[PDB]
């Protein structure tokens, strides 16, 4: 019985026929070969196909175990610590650039206003080349989404207002090739507080709603309203152990005097997804060292 | 035998 699956990358869509004994790895490997991606360890096959949960597919398990064409999103799952130092291929860099830009523009990654303008200008340099008073004049940037909706909502400028501010930065990017404009975009984005972080809805022992963030450097607890500023930070080197059992997850600090952090997930599968990102990020962190 | 079979592709340039 053939199963229809769609995989989308940030600038491609692929439709596949797979059998019930096709592995996640066979799907992943044919995606990466089609697009010519070598730096595979950053990436994964995403799917909101739990009974409602955002998840990452397992490569050494048959696709035919967890399911909501079957829809998959080929996306970066782990983020480098330093984008300029670590991303080797232009394709890898482009795929991060597009994924990160979508997170910013969709309001998912908070962005200050002047940063949004500057980022938008690099995106403009990447999509349009050098600004030319001849080629790009009045309204060259209408029809273009360049600033997050929450930035515009909180501010008092019109669309032409915004294009104008972006246009004055575009011109300073004369001589910048596209690939380099995409990296400069990432150099700025990777300084944003929400960049590169996987957020999970958790509760402490008192029943307060919190966020857990897992990122390349460790674990963070946020109050429900402040996803930018970690309330509690757990860098890998400050963790004695991490554990879960069903819905209960515990972080034990290296400081024998300091107390455990205990929180609760809504289901077992959430805690499993948290720990796999924990393991994946810790291992990449150790591999860099 | 279990290897996926590509039936469709869309590539966005811009």
């Amino acid at each position: 019985k053939p199963i229809n699956v769609r995989v989308t990358t940030m600038d491609a869509e692929l439709e596949f026929a797979i059998q019930p004994n096709t592995t996640g790895k066979q799907l992943f490997d044919q995606v990466v070969k089609t697009i010519g991606l070598r730096e595979v360890w950053y990436f994964g096959l995403h799917y909101v196909d739990n009974k409602g949960f955002p998840t990452w597919l397992k490569l050494d398990k048959k696709v035919s175990a967890q399911e909501v064409p079957l829809q998959f999103k080929f996306r970066a799952k782990f983020y480098p610590e330093d984008v300029a130092e670590e991303l080797i291929q232009d394709i890898t860099q482009k795929l991060f650039f597009l994924q990160v830009k979508e997170g910013i523009l969709s309001d998912e990654i908070y962005c200050p206003p002047e940063t949004a303008v500057l980022l938008g200008s690099y995106a403009v340099q990447a999509k349009f080349g050098d600004y030319n008073k001849e080629v790009h004049k009045s309204g060259y940037l209408s029809s273009e989404r360049l600033i997050p909706q929450r930035v515009m909502d909180q501010h008092k400028l019109t669309r032409d207002q915004w294009e104008d501010r972006i246009q004055v930065w575009h011109a300073e990017h004369r001589g910048m090739l596209k690939d380099n404009a995409m990296l400069e975009y990432l150099k700025i984005a990777q300084d944003l507080e929400m960049y590169g972080i996987n957020y999970f809805e958790i509760k402490n022992k008192k029943g307060t709603d919190l966020w857990l963030g897992v990122d390349a450097l460790g674990l963070n607890i946020y109050e429900k309203d402040d996803k930018l500023t970690p309330k509690i930070g757990f860098p890998w080197s400050e963790i004695r152990n991490i554990s879960f059992n069903d819905k209960k997850f515990v972080i034990k600090p290296i400081d024998k005097k300091a107390p455990d952090f205990v929180f609760y997930a809504p289901r077992l599968r959430i805690n499993k997804r948290i720990l796999q990102l924990c393991m994946g990020n810790h291992e990449l962190y150790m591999r860099r060292r | 035998d279990s290897e996926p079979v590509l039936k469709g592709v869309k590539l966005h340039y811009t």
